[PDB]
């Protein structure tokens, strides 16, 4: 099945002065997003309809207020103890968790902190490990944190089992979204020259759907090793965009085409030929 | 800690027509931290209705945003993505370019 594979919550959390924090959360398939956090009522928002997946309206309230309780007590507890672990604001900490599903059928779940935007922490077998960028700050940090009664068992809980079954439930809730094909379109343009003599060509291609796609330069059959794929830059509305560029001697750009493949295409290729003489 | 300054990327959703309804993407990454300011500008003034996406990072723990509106290209008229963050003394500006 396409589409994303993987189900993440994140955090946000900006430690201004000893007296004012403020965190951000949402929640997430592979880099869609589903959950925001609305810090006005400490409670999620749900940005499909499906995004409940398959779990009651109650046990839904009850993991909102898991987070929102978390959030205050975060906040408060590292506050308190800014000075023993000899903090400087302000600071920023992050996090993320969740789970996703593996060819064969196995999920593995996954929780990581960072201070400074460096690792900081990951928890591996239900276990706190510091990361050695977090150093003995880190290293303080775990010992501490598995010593306050009951935040170990809910991790490992919403981790291990919580998340798995959220997982599979909204991968199927929302299969109309998330496994639906969106053609791209692609067009051409002369871009930034590298140098003297030379050109560089571009080939855009936006709003496909899912990530997955081929874009190369052409000459005929042969596929121009030169091509240089960009990032895949988001559009709204969970679409992608991409450039493909390839820097050619003026008087060679003659022959060109770029070719792009998609799994929305049903075999049928997009070629744009590259036309001399500014005939586009 | 060491801060990271925003990469910006602007990009339209469509071949740029000149007078045809499109839509401007101003994509700012790879920062640290997350406060940051964004504006998409038509001729150097701010535009109103912008929209944004909600926090996120990447796996390096950089911060990422997309800021988008409707626009109409046309020949004169020049648009940009204009962003300030700490790593920034002065706001950065990076114009749209179709070429
Ligand atoms: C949300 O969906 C989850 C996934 O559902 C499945 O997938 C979706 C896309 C649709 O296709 C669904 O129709 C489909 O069910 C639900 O979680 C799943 O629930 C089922 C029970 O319905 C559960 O199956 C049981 O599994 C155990 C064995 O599990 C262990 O071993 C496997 C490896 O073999 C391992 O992967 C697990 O992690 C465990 O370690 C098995 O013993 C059970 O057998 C008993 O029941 C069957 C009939 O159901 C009967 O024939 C047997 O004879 C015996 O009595 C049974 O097969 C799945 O394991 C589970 N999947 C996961 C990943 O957890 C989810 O259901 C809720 O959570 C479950 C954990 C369970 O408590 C259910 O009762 C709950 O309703 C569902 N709802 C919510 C709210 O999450
Ligand atoms: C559905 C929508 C839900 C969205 C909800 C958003 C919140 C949920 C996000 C979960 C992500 C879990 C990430 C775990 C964060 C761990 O982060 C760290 O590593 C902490 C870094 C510690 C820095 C040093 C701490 C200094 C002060 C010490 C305080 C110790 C307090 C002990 C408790
Ligand atoms: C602790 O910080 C708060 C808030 O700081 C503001 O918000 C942060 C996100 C950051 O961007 C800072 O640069 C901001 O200044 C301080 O609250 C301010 O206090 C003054 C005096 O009362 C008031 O005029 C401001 O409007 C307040 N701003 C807010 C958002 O409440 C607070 O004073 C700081 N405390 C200490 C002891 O430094
Ligand atoms: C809403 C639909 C989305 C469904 C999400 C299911 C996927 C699970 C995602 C895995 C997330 C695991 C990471 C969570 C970390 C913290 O929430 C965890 N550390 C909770 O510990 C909490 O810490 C607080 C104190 O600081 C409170 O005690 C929390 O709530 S309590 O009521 O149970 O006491 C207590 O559980
Ligand atoms: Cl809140
Ligand atoms: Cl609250
Ligand atoms: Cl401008």
């Amino acid at each position: 099945f396409q589409g994303p594979t993987s189900f993440h919550v994140i955090q946000t959390s900006s430690f201004t002065n000893s007296t004012w924090a403020q965190t951000q959360g949402s929640g997430w398939l592979d880099d869609l997003q589903i959950h925001g956090w609305d810090s006005d009522s400490g409670t999620a928002i749900f940005l499909k309809p499906w995004s409940k997946g398959n779990f009651s309206d109650k046990e839904v309230a009850e993991l909102e207020e898991i987070f929102r309780v978390y959030i205050f007590g975060f906040a408060r507890e590292v506050q308190d103890f800014a000075g023993d672990f000899q903090m400087k604001y302000p600071f920023e900490i992050q996090g993320i968790a969740g789970c996703e599903l593996h060819s064969g059928g196995a999920i593995v779940s996954f929780l990581r902190g960072a201070l400074g935007g460096l690792d900081f922490l990951s928890v591996k077998n239900a276990s706190c490990v510091p990361s050695p960028e977090g150093g003995s700050r880190a290293q303080k940090f775990c010992a501490l944190i598995i010593q306050y009664q009951g935040i170990m068992e809910t991790v490992r809980i919403l981790l291990y089992e919580t998340c798995p079954r959220y997982l599979l439930g909204v991968l199927n809730a929302g299969k109309a979204d998330l496994q639906r094909q969106v053609k791209p379109e692609a067009w051409l343009s002369s871009g930034p020259s590298p140098g003297p003599g030379r050109l560089q060509l571009v080939c855009h291609v936006s709003g496909f759907y899912p990530k997955p796609v081929w874009v190369m330069w052409m000459r005929g059959e042969q596929e121009q090793q030169g091509t240089q794929l960009g990032d895949i830059l988001p559009n709204a509305n969970w679409t992608w965009y991409l450039r493909a560029t390839l820097d050619v001697a003026d008087g060679e750009a003659a022959g060109l085409s770029c070719r792009v493949k998609h799994s929305s295409l049903e075999g049928q290729d997009i070629i744009l030929y590259w036309r001399g003489s500014g005939l586009n | 800690k060491i801060q990271r300054t925003p990469k910006i990327q602007v990009y339209s959703r469509h071949p740029a027509e000149n007078g045809k309804s499109n839509f401007l993407n101003c994509y700012v990454s790879g920062f640290h931290p997350s406060d940051i300011e964004v504006d998409l500008l038509k001729n150097g003034e701010r535009i109103e209705k912008v929209e944004h996406s909600d926090l996120s990072f990447s796996k390096d723990w950089s911060f990422y945003l997309l800021y988008y509106t409707e626009f109409t290209p046309t020949e004169k008229d020049e648009y940009a993505c204009r962003v300030n963050h700490v790593t920034l003394s002065q706001p950065k500006i990076v114009k749209w370019d179709r070429d």
